[PDB]
């Protein structure tokens, strides 16, 4: 109901801001009498330096941390400074039969995409009969993942397919 | 006599009104600090004004409470303050009252907190049963009576509002072996093992057995029986069923969490 | 010589009216100061102080808070002692009441002193 | 409890067709068969009769009825009470049907007593006043139903004769 102050403060468009001070500060300083209402001292040069200048996209680092001791990823001759940021060599060292490591070059780690690279498909999979069956079912299974994720999801799918087509 | 809560709420509302006026007139003492696109201070101004209006409305609503201040000038408190001037040389009585209230509340909270005690394990009287039964029967709408027909076994019987009486047997402590039966009973001249029902009180008997096996405390069986009785008292309505509909099945009841809902949903 | 509830009911609407007049005088003083400091002379009329209003509003708020605090303390100290003794004043004699109160205070003080001494002797 | 009976006048296919449809819906609900509990209540004069299953023909004529006479007690009493009541001209008929028991429940279909009548549904409850569960189960059975009118403002304590009073009211209503 007492919209008078509201409409006046809204009408007060001009740039000069000293009327509110001279109009209110006397009354408040008379009633409230703090010589230092905020006696804490504040003199701050906030930012000195904040950069490691050696970090790859941190989101990928989280996944490489969450990886199981069975998996292990690395880096090849890397076109992966900051944008691609990955084309790894993940050897699925586990209890069952081993295989050939894929590249899995992923996009920016924000991940509005997935990894799959499929580089060494040409000679590695056609050469062996078992490796040929490994690729077969694994492609069909990867054509099912809705928006797969780079390290954990794709690596686990690869291991599961490798140890499932093994039969 | 719940006027204390209303008075505390009114005190808080007045303090909030004062603080809101102070905040409004302290923020109005400062213009737009740094906008660089559009003065967003009008939003904070409108918010503070709406907060003042909210506090005024809260005070007006609390005005509806606090019906009347009764007489009884402090309820027999004046004995030496308003009494003889010799008697009040008096603050000892008020100090004792406040200290007793604080001690009671603090001990209650401490017990409720330390209920989860770190006791590793326990290693290194047919007279109080009637008293405990009477103390439990002192509750309203819980008319019970024990018979003890065979030996020291307390073959008591309960009935709250309906004809759904429960012949809950006992063993002079940690009462067990309960059987619920509705709308007629006691055949011959004693209790029975009938357990007959309409496929509904069978679930009630199962729940009661689960409860009897659930409230097994290491000591203090009186508190155990009191908790058992206040747990059983929740079966006086049978008109609620959260997480489902009212008639998901024939029956609906399992309140171990003091909220009965449809069975087969826990 | 009215009841605290009556004082509260008679103070609340005066409080609302004081708040309204406070907002009005604040708006008038602010618009006058702006017209006298930003634009042309238009408000050539004596305005109020806006301080003699806010001081009175704060006084009314504080007095209402004090009345409600007194009522709360009265009801609290009357409730806890009502559940500790029967009513007997012009069902019990006054000397017996005084002796019972003295014994109660003595027993509570003894319990507190024993507990404090034991807690101090524990360490 | 004591759930009153209604008189849903179904049409379109047939009365027997509607009865069969209701029975099919009840069977789809998951209710087994529990014998044919044909209820029978014949009016007389303002006397009445009752054969609701139970070897006790308890004619609740008026004043809430005694509902205690045996299956042959009230019958022999009325047979011996010749000349006292001379209003036997207006006869009265009775329905029949099946009786299912889903779980702590019962359903009874009231067919054509003398031939003109609707399919009178009737149900019961487990303990007893406690209409939330009754309505929640009735709504899942059909649509427009549940007139009500129980012995309200009584506390009786789950009056068993209330079913007989509802049956008499329904028979007088049609």
């Amino acid at each position: 109901q007492p919209l008078l102050d509201a409409v006046l403060a809204n009408i007060r468009s001009p740039v000069f801001n000293h009327s509110l001070y001279r109009t209110f500060v006397p009354a408040m300083m008379a009633i409230h009498g703090p010589p230092i209402v905020s006696p804490v001292v504040c003199s701050r040069k906030r930012r000195f330096e904040e950069d490691e200048r050696q970090s790859i996209p941190n989101v990928l680092q989280g996944e490489v941390a969450r990886l199981d001791p069975k998996f292990l990823v690395n880096l090849d001759p890397s076109h992966c400074s900051n944008n691609g940021t990955v084309h790894l060599i993940c050897k699925l060292d586990d209890k069952d039969l081993p295989s050939v490591p894929p590249l899995e070059l992923s996009v920016p780690a924000d991940y509005p995409a997935q990894s799959p690279m499929w580089i060494d498909r040409q000679w590695q999979y056609d050469a062996n009969p078992f490796l040929q069956s490994v690729h077969r079912c694994m492609t069909s299974r990867l054509l099912q993942l809705p928006d797969k994720h780079s390290v954990t999801a794709l690596l686990n799918t690869w291991a599961q397919s490798i140890h499932q087509a093994c039969l | 006599g719940v006027n204390l809560e209303a008075f505390s709420q009114a005190i808080s509302a007045i303090q909030a009104l004062r603080s809101s006026v102070s905040r409004v007139f302290d923020c109005l003492k400062d213009g737009m600090r740094n906008k660089e696109t559009l003065e967003g201070r009008e939003k904070a101004f409108i918010a503070n004004f709406q907060d003042n209006l909210h506090s005024v409305n809260r005070d007006l609503n609390e005005l509806e409470r606090l019906s009347n201040l009764v007489g009884k000038p402090s309820e027999n408190h004046p004995l030496h303050n308003s009494g003889l001037l010799s008697l009040d040389p008096y603050s000892q009585l008020l100090q004792a009252y406040k200290w007793s209230n604080k001690l009671q509340y603090h001990a209650g909270l401490a017990s409720g907190l330390l209920n989860q005690q770190s006791l590793k394990r326990s290693a290194n009287p047919q007279y109080v049963d009637d008293v405990i039964s009477r103390i439990d029967r002192m509750f309203p709408e819980m008319s019970i009576h024990l018979s003890r027909p065979n030996g020291t076994s307390a073959m008591l019987l309960v009935t709250l509002g309906k004809v759904l009486k429960v012949i809950v047997v006992m063993r002079s402590l940690f009462i067990d072996r309960t059987i619920v039966k509705g709308y007629n009973t006691e055949d011959g001249k004693l209790d029975i093992w009938s357990k007959s029902s309409y496929q509904v009180f069978q679930k009630v008997t199962d729940h009661a057995t689960t409860a009897l096996l659930h409230y097994q405390l290491p000591q203090m069986p009186d508190v155990v029986v009191r908790s058992f009785m206040t747990w059983l008292r929740s079966y006086i309505k049978l008109f609620q069923a959260p997480c489902q509909r009212c008639g998901k099945f024939l029956q609906d009841g399992l309140p171990p969490t003091w909220r009965d809902f449809r069975t087969l949903e826990a | 010589d009215f009841d605290p509830v009556q004082r509260y009911k008679m103070l609340i609407p005066q409080l609302k009216e004081s708040l309204q007049t406070l907002m009005k005088v604040a708006a008038q003083n602010l618009i006058q100061n702006t017209n006298i400091d930003n634009g042309q002379k238009s408000s050539d009329a004596p305005l109020q102080r806006f301080d003699k209003c806010l001081e009175e509003f704060y006084a009314l708020c504080d007095q209402l808070e004090l009345c409600l605090r007194l009522a709360h303390e009265c009801l609290s100290q009357s409730c806890d002692s009502a559940k500790h003794s029967p009513t007997l004043v012009p069902s019990l004699p006054y000397p017996q009441y005084l002796a019972v109160i003295k014994a109660q205070i003595t027993c509570a003080k003894d319990i507190h002193t024993a507990l404090l001494d034991c807690a101090n002797k524990v360490t | 409890v004591t759930c009153v009976s209604q008189m849903p006048v179904a049409e379109g296919k047939s009365l027997q067709q509607t009865v069969e449809l209701l029975t099919k819906k009840l069977e789809m609900l998951g209710a087994e068969k529990q014998g044919t509990f044909c209820v029978d209540c014949e009016t007389y004069h303002g006397k009445l009769m009752y054969v609701m299953h139970y070897p006790l023909s308890c004619f609740a004529l008026f004043e809430n009825g005694p509902c205690l006479i045996a299956d042959t007690n009230f019958d022999v009493l009325m047979v011996k009470l010749k000349g006292f009541f001379q209003s036997a001209k207006a006869s009265k008929i009775e329905t029949r049907g099946t009786r299912y028991q889903y779980c702590d429940f019962l359903v009874k279909v009231g067919t054509v007593t003398m031939g003109p009548s609707a399919r009178g549904i009737s149900v019961e409850v487990e303990y007893g006043d406690c209409w939330s569960l009754l309505l929640e189960f009735l709504q899942s059975f059909l649509g427009s139903h549940a007139p009500g009118a129980p012995t309200v403002f009584g506390n009786a304590v789950y009056g068993p004769a209330d079913t007989m009073i509802q049956y008499m009211e329904l028979f007088n209503k049609i």
